[PDB]
RNA sequence: CGAGCUGGAGAUACGCUUUGACUCGGGGAUGUCCGAAUGGGGAAACCCACCUCGUAAGAGGUAUCCGCAAGGAUGGGAACUCAGGGAACUGAAACAUCUCAGUACCUGAAGGAGAAGAAAGAGAAUUCGAUUCCGUUAGUAGCGGCGAGCGAACCCGGAUCAGCCCAAUCAAGCCGAAGUGGCUGGAAAGCUACACCUCAGAAGGUGAGAGUCCUGUAGGCGAACGAGAGGUCGUUGUUCGUGAAACGAUGACUGAAUCCGCGCGGACCACCGCGCAAGGCUAAAUACUCCCAGUGACCGAUAGCGCAUAGUACCGUGAGGG
RNA sequence: UGUUAUGGCGUGCCUAUUGAAGCAUGAGCCGGCGACUUAGACCUGACGUGCGAGCUUAAGUUGAAAAACGGAGGCGGAGCGAAAGCGAGUCCGAAUAGGGCGGCAUUAGUACGUCGGGCUAGACUCGAAACCAGGUGAGCUAAGCAUGACCAGGUUGAAA
RNA sequence: GUAGGGGAGCGUUCAGUCCGCGGAGAAGCCAUACCGGAAGGAGUGGUGGAGCCGACUGAAGUGCGGAUGCCGGCAUGAGUAACGAUAAAAGAAGUGAGAAUCUUCUUCGCCGUAAGGACAAGGGUUCCUGGGGAAGGGUCGUCCGCCCAGGGAAAGUCGG
RNA sequence: GAAUUGGCUGUAAAGAUGCGGCCUACCCGUAGCAGGACGAAAAGACCCCGUGGAGCUUUACUAUAGUCUGGCAUUGGGAU
């Protein structure tokens, strides 16, 4: 049957993404959050 | 862990210089330093030697083939010599000329 | 922490010289039309704690006051 | 937001049962402590030239009085 | 500094270096594209322009807010600081005031600290004299469904001292004492026989355990650059829960005196005392610890950080976990 | 010592229970990790030590391959009362009769340490269902909006 | 003799001091008929290859069989179930260390509005050539969508 | 849990391969069956208990978004 995920480039990136987390204080908080944990992937552009 | 990190990466002999070799199978022996690498403290002296192997490859030589070559030892079983005593000696720091430092013993120099 | 002082010990509660407490009688407030006159003397007055009850009233104040 | 001052701000507010009896009822017991807000109006004069803003009740009276650095 | 070097990488080749390399210290030049991003757009790291110079190559400029200008701001920073907003579980062996707690969390602004500060004060001696911090007073005085429980301050002793103006030496580095012989052993530092330096027996490395083999230690030297008002209603703050409720604090309404005047001293009055509000800045003692150094009756591979390194592999759309 | 034959004898362990071999719980096995602790200058006893009608410092200061200073404070020294206040007395009372107390027929405390226990804190370890805060999610699914796509062939035969 | 109270001790790390061992060989590991009232403790021998015992004193992350405890390794079930559509295979030939599985030939069988062909989304070198064979392939592989290397993708007019 | 794991009748916490008595049974396995091993799985979901929870209901208690309402402010002049 039909799964959860179901790949779209576009979405993926107007979603979870660099731009995206940065039009908000809560994601610019993410962003910030993760840089601080030390990840390799900072955000799905990272990809 | 580097060996140089004990000897602050210093060599207390140059290359070229003879020494004397102080401890172990080589006791005495005497050699010109062919290679003295620092932050290794690794030095070659014309004695230690031995017998590697070169195993398969075709070069050098579609066949093995052993050799005889001089395999490095460790700053701490190296000496300068002195001239006079002829043994294991140690090494003042004095002055010459004309700006240059020197290596005395207890009777100078090398 | 400094242990603190139980204060509803305070008003109803007295320490003695030796080291034995003591309290109020009770039952003085609206029993009284009662009476006998012999109770209510015999109860605005003071007293003595059994025992069993000693302990916990001197944890209750550690100053004695 | 006030004219002269920031203004807003507030206080929470109570209220209590068995409200008084003989100067002492028993006590007065309070049934209530929640949280509210308090606040002012609105309208439109000048500074340096040609603005609006808004205005305290305070500012206006303050300012039909006099101008207390900004005018009318 | 003075002989090696050509990164972890250990691998072949090319080669560099006493005309001073490599490494260390110190300044500069270059510094693609994204990111406050700031020419415009955008699904970060990509797409599309305009202007001035230039021969083209290329270079520079083109955001918003304060300002005339010069110049300033935006973003980031683990904890620490102040401010706007502000939980519940839980405790009360049920619960609603109460408590958890002005804690968690959210937002803001800022610094290497910050806050606070120069008495309309604390107070009861007609005493003291800016603030913060430590001890203490003290679980005292008080608060409280007077239940659970919450809980000062003054004095005294310390840490550090400060009050002025306005409105009519450390950061590269160099020098640096004194031992040999025989024995065991694969190997000498160990054994043994005599021997020496010590302002130096801290430590690490050396084929096992080395004061006197190497690096060092005590001690000395050391740079062109480098661094040092009142009121009433509604509420609340401190021990302050409407209590007899003073005082500060504002949201609403209202609104006085200026020296024989004004504000306080816990309703309120007289008296007696302390005080000059409505104007601003202020270092020092204090907090923290991303980073650096020293230490340890701390850990040595299921321990210790999650990592002998990795926020990787791996899981998740993601936050996030790991 | 190992191993065995035969005889006698014999209902795993833990937990939980009135009562377990129980057909009650836990457990495949072995190896490692794995649970009564810390704190305060708190409370109260036992033991010990130093001073002893007295005992002791805290912050801090200086020194620091050590410790010394530091008396502010705290504990004993008197009790009794709601308190004022009185004081070997005190309180009730008008005095008596009584309670508490001193003397008593005698009685030592204080600072530190180790221990037993108390309190407050996660307070022996592991375990909820939940409650609250800030955030991440409509690439699944429930729908909306804009914009495109798609429905072999056959039957039936309404109005006009 | 259960909860519980009390008493004397055993062993473990770390710490101070004393004794003192150790390449003619430490800790750890292994075997053992000896010792002590018990925790426990020595003797000898085998292992090992660089640190460590005894005594007194101090401080603890200090003693395990349990917690459907935690991490890890290995057992049982067992050579058991299964090897993923009942569309189906046969021979020759080649290759190769090894072939029911790879390559070629000849046939056979199964899909044929599909099980054929072409886009989009998504994936990301999986394409082509040459080589490889540990693991991945539910067997086997000499083969592969796996591993190694090198090549390959061309726009004024298709899409943006 | 470990197993060297029979039947009857009895006894035991009251449903015994393990306890008693008596009976039966040489050792090992393969294909098969499902009576037992109170067989496995899920710390019973019925039931009770806990001064546990949560959704929901009301004329249970308490508050409250919202909403009606008097007074004050925006808020002024005049005529009867
Ligand atoms: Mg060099
Ligand atoms: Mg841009
Ligand atoms: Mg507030
Ligand atoms: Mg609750
Ligand atoms: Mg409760
Ligand atoms: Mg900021
Ligand atoms: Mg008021
Ligand atoms: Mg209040
Ligand atoms: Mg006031
Ligand atoms: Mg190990
Ligand atoms: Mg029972
Ligand atoms: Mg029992
Ligand atoms: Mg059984
Ligand atoms: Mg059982
Ligand atoms: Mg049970
Ligand atoms: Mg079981
Ligand atoms: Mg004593
Ligand atoms: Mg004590
Ligand atoms: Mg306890
Ligand atoms: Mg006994
Ligand atoms: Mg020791
Ligand atoms: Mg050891
Ligand atoms: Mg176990
Ligand atoms: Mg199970
Ligand atoms: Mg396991
Ligand atoms: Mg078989
Ligand atoms: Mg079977
Ligand atoms: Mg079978
Ligand atoms: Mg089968
Ligand atoms: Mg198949
Ligand atoms: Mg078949
Ligand atoms: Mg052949
Ligand atoms: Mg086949
Ligand atoms: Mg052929
Ligand atoms: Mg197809
Ligand atoms: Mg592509
Ligand atoms: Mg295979
Ligand atoms: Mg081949
Ligand atoms: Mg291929
Ligand atoms: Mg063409
Ligand atoms: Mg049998
Ligand atoms: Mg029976
Ligand atoms: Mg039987
Ligand atoms: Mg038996
Ligand atoms: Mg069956
Ligand atoms: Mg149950
Ligand atoms: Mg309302």
């Amino acid at each position: 049957m039909k799964r959860t995920y179901q790949p779209n480039n576009r979405k993926r990136a107007k979603t979870h993404g660099f731009r995206a987390r940065m039009k908000t204080k809560s994601g610019r908080n993410i962003l910030a959050r993760r840089r601080a944990k030390g990840r390799h992937q900072l955000t799905v552009s990272d990809e | 862990p580097s060996a140089g990190s004990h000897h602050n990466d210093k060599l207390h002999f140059k290359k070229g210089d003879t020494v004397i070799v102080l401890s172990g199978k080589h006791k005495g022996q005497t050699g010109k330093v062919l290679l003295a690498l620092p932050r290794d403290q690794k030095v070659v002296v014309e004695g230690v030697n031995v017998i590697t192997k070169n195993v398969k490859p075709s070069m050098t030589n579609p066949q093995g083939g052993q050799e005889q070559r001089e395999l490095a030892l460790h700053a701490s079983k190296v000496a300068l010599v002195d001239p006079e005593t002829g043994k294991a000696t140690r090494v003042r720091k004095q002055i010459v000329d004309g700006k240059k430092v020197r290596v005395a013993v207890a009777s100078g120099k090398t | 922490p400094k242990m603190k002082t139980h204060k509803m010990a305070k008003r109803r509660i007295k320490i003695t010289g030796t080291g034995k407490v003591m309290a109020f009688k009770s039952g003085k407030r609206h029993q009284n039309t009662g009476k006998s006159g012999d109770e209510i003397r015999g109860k605005g007055k003071g007293f003595v704690l059994a025992k069993a009850e000693w302990a916990r009233m001197k944890l209750m104040l550690p100053r004695g006051k | 937001t006030g004219k002269k001052n920031l203004v807003v701000n507030s206080v929470i507010r109570r209220g209590k049962a068995r409200a008084d009896g003989g100067v002492g009822r028993k006590t007065t017991g309070i049934t209530k402590r929640v949280q509210r807000a308090n606040l002012h109006k609105k309208a439109i004069r000048e500074n340096g030239q040609v603005k609006t803003v808004w205005l305290s009740a305070n500012a206006i009276r303050t300012l039909s009085k006099g101008p207390y650095k900004g005018i009318e």
